[PDB]
């Protein structure tokens, strides 16, 4: 079927720098506009630019100047260049063809957005990579593990190994005004076997090559 | 740069309820506009072009209709694999913009949180910086008021809260509320308290600890 | 075989077993300005239409569901 692929994701500090690429299955970009689109919690959906049919680059306000649209004709790569990158273009970034809708009259194109990609996340950050800490949430009753000061995401985390799935809450982490995140990790258990069962939570951050068991029991 | 309004921002419905979304544009766009549904971890799927046209593949209970600045995205028979979040965006002039969605989700009873409250580490208060933390566990809506009082002290900018997705199986929200404060304000006060405000609840709920019991 | 394809109208291998050439059109919300909206592709069965004004052209022969 008919898809579209980003590449060129990653980490970057601000005046950064980064090349998306979109390699196309089953058409070719020449016969259709293709365009980006940005999607951030906070902004939502927004159109960053397009590259019509017949060549002609079009951008945002937010954007223009930055950023260089471009495709390689008869090689199914279209490419965006982003400059001196901005906190600001944190976001998940999406290949977007325009439509080509065929009347009796003739061709229309980009009336509307038929074929998205995966997307590509791309995270401008002047923090550097950072391992976290862990403290217990010490106690039905509720325990956990705060996850805090790390970056960039994400983390993953298991309790007793992965055995104890049942009850388990592991919240959306916060990017906290130091450019770190943060997030707390908890699990509902009975107040029975606070004495008796043993409670591990397992932290893994693959950036930092972190990985921390902390035992958390009652105070 | 058009600007469109999608009312509500977010609505429970039941499966069989009829759903109802609007979107109205800041000038005239005549029926260049379109709908997509994303679900959560996936890219928009494009479900109704020129305002009333269905994309193939598109199920009947979709429906479109307006022009000019007035639009409006109809579920006819709310199904359980329409709970996502829906968008419209204009295609009549540049640059293309979008609504900020319509998160249409599960509607259920309400159900009361439940709330602990979870005191710093003496590992973290090692650090310099102490964080508390209130845990309010499968409740629904997720409307909620988290008020934090230090020796009975209002705290006000110094706290974040995240929130889960809707639960799978109960259909519940839990949430944290996260207080931060510096070692040397922690240890200067004693009483630490997180009161809860909830429709599943009779009275408000607080939590509390005394700090070094 | 070989069909014309839509959306950008060329000549393409037919997915095996489909030796069948179509053309469908029907009406959009731009019908009143563009006329009508036109599908090509390849098929095994010739389509039967849905309902409406949708109507549906079928042949068997190498690119015969050229463009009206």
């Amino acid at each position: 079927e008919v898809q579209l692929v980003e590449s060129g994701g990653g980490f970057v500090q601000p005046g950064g720098s980064l090349r998306l690429s979109c390699a196309a299955s089953g058409f070719t970009f020449s016969n259709f506009d293709m365009h980006w689109v940005r999607q951030s919690p906070g902004k939502g959906l927004e159109w960053v630019s397009g590259l019509d049919h017949s060549g002609g680059a079009h951008y945002a306000g937010s954007v223009k100047g930055r950023f260089t649209i471009s495709r390689e004709d008869a090689k199914n790569s279209l490419d965006l260049q982003m400059n001196n990158l901005r906190v600001d273009d944190t976001a998940v970034y999406f290949c977007v063809r325009g439509t080509l809708y065929h009347y009796t009259s003739g061709s229309y194109y980009s009336d509307a957005f038929d074929i998205w990609g995966q997307g590509t996340l791309v995270t401008v950050s002047s923090a550097s990579v950072k391992g976290p800490s862990v403290f217990p949430l010490a106690p039905t009753a509720a325990l956990g593990c705060l996850v805090k000061d790390y970056f960039p995401e994400p983390v993953t985390v298991s309790w007793n190994s992965g055995a104890l799935t049942s009850g388990v809450h592991t919240f959306p982490a916060v990017l906290q005004s130091s450019g770190l995140y943060s997030l707390s990790s908890v699990v509902t258990v009975p107040s029975s076997s606070l004495g008796t069962q043993t409670y591990i939570c397992n932290v893994n951050h693959k950036p930092s090559n972190t990985k921390v068991d902390k035992k958390v029991e009652p105070k | 740069e058009i600007v469109l309004t999608q009312s509500p921002s977010s609505l429970s419905a039941s499966v069989g309820d009829r759903v109802t979304i609007t979107c109205q544009a800041s000038q005239d766009i005549s029926n260049y506009l379109n709908w997509y549904q994303q679900k959560p971890g996936k890219a928009p799927k494009l479900l109704i072009y020129a305002a009333s046209s269905l994309e193939s593949g598109v199920p009947s209970r979709f429906s479109g209709s307006g022009s000019g600045t007035d639009f409006t995205l109809t579920i006819s028979s709310q199904q359980p694999e329409d709970f996502a979040t829906y968008y419209c965006q204009q295609a009549n002039s540049f640059p293309y913009t979008f609504g900020q969605g319509t998160k249409v989700e599960i509607k259920r009873t309400v159900a009361a949180p439940s709330v602990f409250i979870f005191p710093p580490s003496d590992e973290q208060l090692k650090s310099g910086t102490a964080s508390v933390v209130c845990l309010l566990n499968n409740f629904y809506p997720r409307e909620a008021k988290v008020q934090w009082k230090v020796d009975n002290a209002l705290q006000s900018g110094n706290s974040q809260e995240s929130v889960t997705e809707q639960d799978s199986k109960d259909s519940t929200y839990s949430l944290s509320s996260t207080l931060t404060l510096s070692k040397a304000d922690y240890e200067k006060h004693k009483v630490y308290a997180c009161e809860v405000t909830h429709q599943g609840l009779s009275s408000p709920v607080t939590k509390s600890f005394n700090r070094g019991e | 075989r070989r069909c014309f394809t839509t959306p950008s109208v060329r000549s393409e291998r037919c997915p095996p077993g489909q030796e069948v050439c179509y053309t469908k059109t029907w009406t959009d919300g731009h019908g009143g300005s563009r006329g009508k909206r036109v599908d090509l592709g390849c098929a095994a069965t010739c389509p039967t239409p849905k309902k409406k004004d949708i109507k549906i052209i079928c042949c068997s022969t190498d690119n015969c569901n050229t463009f009206p």
